[PDB]
């Protein structure tokens, strides 16, 4: 995906703040939640019950870590994301058979928690930036469907 | 289907926006409008840029709608049969563009109302804006 | 919404499934699962090649599930209440799926009943399994 | 995308037999009538007013050939879509800024109408091949847009 040079400042700027021990978990947390089908997919995971339960959850809080830092280094090889997540897409789609929707209510659930951490300072131009880096993601991990 | 909770969480998160109403309704197309480039063909008479006031008192009238649907949320159908018909009669909205609509209204209440936007709170919005999505786009034939 | 000539519609199409209604309900799924092999996860205590007695049994069972809601059209919420209950809570399947499965039973009727799947009644047997599939999906909680 | 050889057989045999002055007007007049917000794109090609009237609408037809003609080629280059399509891919998306969401539409619309030309011939198998098709096709059409 083609970013201009004001949004990839934008991006990386943001970026920079993110906490990333905790902003992938509350991703991975809030998608479990609001799109409750996805919790087929983490049996393994224990106690998802309430959404106080699922925020809390160690192992949410975990794998949400693992997920942030596959986003990182899809912002850092915006000109390559087929290669960079090619084991991914492998993953979730060969082995997971994750439906590739899923992807990109990820993204977006991803997005939201990004304008939930930094308000003001997410502005519509900086979230049309980060639209368009969660859609390259979305699609790089959908490649082995294509 | 709303549930008892979704419904009283969807109105206090409502509630709190007051004032604002119209303003994050503006916003909310803004967001649309730069993240998602395709919904701007929908609008050739309006000046999509930043503080055109046609996107202003637009963002007004999105809200009181939805307002409309919060203050009758079990009757929504009903309430919002006019507006139905016109987007998809007249208009021809597409129905994938009420998800990034949807989905820009979120962001908006999330950068500005954080104490409010739990996550609970955001399934019950999340559910509330699919279901006046759902009957926006009831009426194509 | 369905309107009476969508009603009328879809009224007139099943009648003329017939007898074969189970044969065309197991016919749509193994087009579902050969197409779509994202699908067949749902189903690993069953054996989904052709002529499995499996698909064949459960074929009739969706049948009879969407004749359920053409006998009741004008009250399908409560009519396949139950049902949606097991697929969202229960089962946990993903929304998209309904599209899929919808999109293989109008190719089974198209391949069955080509005097009856006219450019009107494929539109109303569209908006139907779309109806069908929109009650099937309202009870994520 | 990637055919198996039996699925290429499948999906030649069957094209050869293809009526190529009409199943491209069918499936574009089906669109119109089954997901009537497309015709937002097509006020120039006057009466729409009813499915007989969008079926027997001579620029329907004339236009939906021009589409056939495009899935004939893409059959031929199952290898290099992205390349087939390029143009086709700014026009629709750059000029005309269809949401690509309508591109899978027209896919299964055609593959209904192949369906009903051919009866207990669209074996699932065939089915199965077809979709890999117009997938293909879908996104690459979309590549404007990746
Ligand atoms: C942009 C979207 C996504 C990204 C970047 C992503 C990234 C990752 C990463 C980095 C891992 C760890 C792989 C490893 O341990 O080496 C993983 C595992 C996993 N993902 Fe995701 N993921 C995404 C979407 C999804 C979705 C939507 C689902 C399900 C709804 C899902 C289901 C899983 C599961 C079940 C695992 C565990 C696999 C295992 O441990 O065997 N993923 N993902
Ligand atoms: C939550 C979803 C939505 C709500 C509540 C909503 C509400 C409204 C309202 C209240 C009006 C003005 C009605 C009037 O003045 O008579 C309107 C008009 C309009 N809407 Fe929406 N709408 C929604 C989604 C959309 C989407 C997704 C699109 C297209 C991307 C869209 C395109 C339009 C257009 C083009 C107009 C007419 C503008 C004009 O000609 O001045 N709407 N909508
Ligand atoms: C028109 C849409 C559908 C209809 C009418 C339908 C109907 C039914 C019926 C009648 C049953 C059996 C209920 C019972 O025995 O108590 C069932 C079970 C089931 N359905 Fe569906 N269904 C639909 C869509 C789907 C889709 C799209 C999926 C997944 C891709 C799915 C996955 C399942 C599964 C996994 C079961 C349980 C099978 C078992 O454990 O034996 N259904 N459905
Ligand atoms: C797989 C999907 C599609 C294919 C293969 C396709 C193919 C084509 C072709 C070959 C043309 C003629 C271009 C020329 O004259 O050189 C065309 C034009 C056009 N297409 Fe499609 N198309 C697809 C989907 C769509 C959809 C879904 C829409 C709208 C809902 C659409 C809207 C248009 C319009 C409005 C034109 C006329 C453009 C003009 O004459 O300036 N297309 N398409």
């Amino acid at each position: 995906v083609h970013l201009t040079p004001k949004e990839k400042s934008a991006v990386t700027a943001l970026w920079g703040k993110v906490n990333v021990d905790e902003v992938g978990g509350e991703a991975l947390g809030r998608l479990l939640v609001v799109y409750p089908w996805t919790q087929r997919f983490f049996e393994s995971f224990g106690d998802l019950s309430t959404p106080d339960a699922v925020m809390g959850n160690p192992k949410v809080k975990a794998h949400g870590k693992k997920v942030l830092g596959a986003f990182s280094d899809g912002l850092a090889h915006l000109d390559n994301l087929k290669g960079t997540f090619a084991t991914l897409s492998e993953l979730h789609c060969d082995k997971l058979h994750v439906d590739p929707e899923n992807f990109r209510l990820l993204g977006n659930v991803l997005v939201c928690v990004l304008a939930h951490h930094f308000g003001k300072e997410f502005t519509p131009p900086v979230q049309a930036a980060y639209q368009k880096v969660v859609a390259g993601v979305a699609n790089a991990l959908a490649h082995k469907y294509h | 289907v709303l549930s008892p909770a979704d419904k009283t969480n969807v109105k206090a998160a409502w509630g709190k926006v007051g004032a604002h109403a119209g303003e994050y309704g503006a916003e909310a197309l803004e967001r649309m409008f730069l993240s998602f480039p395709t919904t701007k063909t929908y609008f050739p008479h309006f000046d999509l840029s930043h503080g055109s006031a046609q996107v202003k008192g637009h963002g007004k009238k999105v809200a009181d709608a939805l307002t409309n649907a919060v203050a009758h949320v079990d009757d929504m159908p009903n309430a919002l049969s006019a507006l139905s018909d016109l987007h998809a009669h007249k208009l021809r909205v597409d129905p994938v563009n009420f998800k990034l609509l949807s989905h820009c209204l979120l962001v908006t209440l999330a950068a500005h109302l954080p104490a409010e936007f739990t996550p609970a709170v955001h399934a019950s919005l999340d559910k509330f804006l699919a279901s006046v999505s759902t009957v926006l786009t009831s009426k194509y034939r």
